[PDB]
């Protein structure tokens, strides 16, 4: 486990700068980790990746919000700091500190020693309220909502746009009132690597063509949550930007 | 075969002993693919060279990103420091006349110092390799005219005094 604790002001007035701080524990300098970043979510809307800072002091920013974002780190204090200028009411969102690490090594279909980098640990996030006063990229399509009975089985779908049939997507489970957590990565075949910590065996993934499905079996009460799919665009540790779907809200009837 | 002992056969390598452990050292240009095995190093990690060794306890690995890529990554539980894979728990361990290794007697992965022959960990010096102490050679050097010898701080099986490595058969033979 890696614990990420967000701290910072929760009420901001329009045009002001927001400065969030994240304190990480369990990692020092590439001890099963490559970076620490920030992802935000307007209430009831899609996740949005903001920034990332690597342990080699490299930085990445959202292409559309780059002019407003600055990220720094003070390793002596185990802190990364995000700075976002010219805040607006639409920037009202829960802001999540995230850790980007590497999946435990696994052997894939062809027997190839493999790994990948993903947002493997999420902070609980902080809700920042702002008072009153993108071409040629993947597009992830998720159905707005779904429903299932207790003990039933269900497949949530996440479809890639044309020309992205080789891209792998990650599924995230956000139980209500709690922050997202990594579930599984899936590409054109089956599960890529292993499922995240705390993910029960009732979850599985299967992809074909542009479709990336997350199946939940023997649906219990705690599966009621938002299920988000994302896709990382970058070769290696590298991360040009991150796309997310609209998210699917699963209601468990009964 | 799990841990390296005095009975281990180092494939294309040979046993060396320090104050606190034994390990296989590779021949000529070879690198350790595991604790017992040495094989040729690959220079570039590619789709063709995946799973192959590219350094001591380091293998070419496929990164399942978008796009897929390839890199030379240290084995699980290790990290690249000074262009060599060392256990994660030894990242900031300075042993001095020795090297940091994982303590086999501690069930939680912990870094400890294994010292050059003649030295042992020093509690008065942050457990560094600055205490004079004997380490009896445990190697079973059973090959022709070979005995245990301390060479550059490690124990190793080498030719007895008066013998040299025959240039044809690589066995110890009388100098002449
Ligand atoms: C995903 O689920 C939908 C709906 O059940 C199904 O029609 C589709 O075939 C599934 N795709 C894959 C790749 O399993």
């Amino acid at each position: 486990q890696i614990t990420l604790k967000e701290s910072g002001p929760t009420l901001v007035k329009p045009t002001q700068t927001l400065t969030l701080t994240c304190t990480f524990s369990g990692s020092s300098l590439s001890t099963s980790g490559v970076g620490v970043g920030w992802i935000r979510q307007p209430p009831g809307k899609a996740l949005e990746w903001l920034a990332l800072i690597y342990w080699n002091d490299d930085k990445r920013y959202s292409p559309s919000l780059k002019r407003r974002l600055t990220i720094t780190k003070d390793t002596s204090k185990n802190q990364v700091v995000l700075t976002m200028t010219n805040m607006d009411p639409v920037d009202t969102a829960t802001y999540y500190c995230v850790h980007r690490g590497s999946a435990p090594y696994y052997y894939d279909s062809s027997g190839y020693y493999s790994t990948f980098y993903y947002f493997d640990y999420w902070g609980q996030g902080t809700l920042v309220t702002v008072s009153s006063g993108g071409g040629s990229q993947p597009v992830l399509t998720q159905p707005p909502s779904a429903s299932a009975s207790l003990g039933a089985s269900l497949s949530l779908t996440c479809t890639l746009s044309s020309g992205y049939n080789n891209y792998k997507v990650d599924w995230y489970q956000q139980r209500p009132g709690k922050g997202p957590r990594f579930v599984m990565r899936v590409g054109t075949g089956g599960i890529v690597g292993s499922k995240g910590d705390g993910i029960p065996d009732r979850f599985s993934v299967l992809g074909s063509g542009l479709n990336r499905n997350l199946t939940i079996k023997n649906i219990q009460e705690d599966d009621e949550s938002d299920y988000h799919c994302g896709a990382d665009h970058g070769s290696g540790s590298n991360l040009d930007y991150v796309v997310f779907g609209g998210g699917t809200k699963l209601t468990v009837l009964g | 075969t799990g841990k390296v002992t005095v009975d281990t056969v180092c494939k294309r390598g040979f046993l060396i002993q320090m104050s606190g452990h034994l390990e296989c050292k590779c021949e000529n240009d070879l690198v350790l693919v595991n604790e017992e095995t040495c094989e040729e190093k690959v220079l570039k990690c590619d789709e063709k060279t995946v799973n192959k060794p590219c350094g001591d306890f380091s293998k070419c690995i496929k990164i399942d990103g978008n796009p897929v890529s390839y890199a030379c990554k240290c084995n699980l539980g290790y990290d690249m420091v000074n262009n060599v894979c060392i256990p994660n728990e030894c990242k900031q361990v300075t042993c001095g006349n020795g090297k940091c290794i994982l303590d086999t007697s501690n069930p939680v992965k912990t870094g400890v110092c294994s010292c050059n022959i003649g030295k042992v960990p020093n509690v008065q010096d942050q457990n560094k390799c600055s205490k004079d102490g004997e380490t009896k050679c445990s190697l079973k050097c059973l090959k022709e005219q070979e005995t245990c010898k301390a060479v550059d701080g490690i124990y190793k099986c080498d030719c007895k005094d008066g013998f040299i490595i025959d240039q044809e058969s690589s066995i110890c033979t009388g100098t002449k």
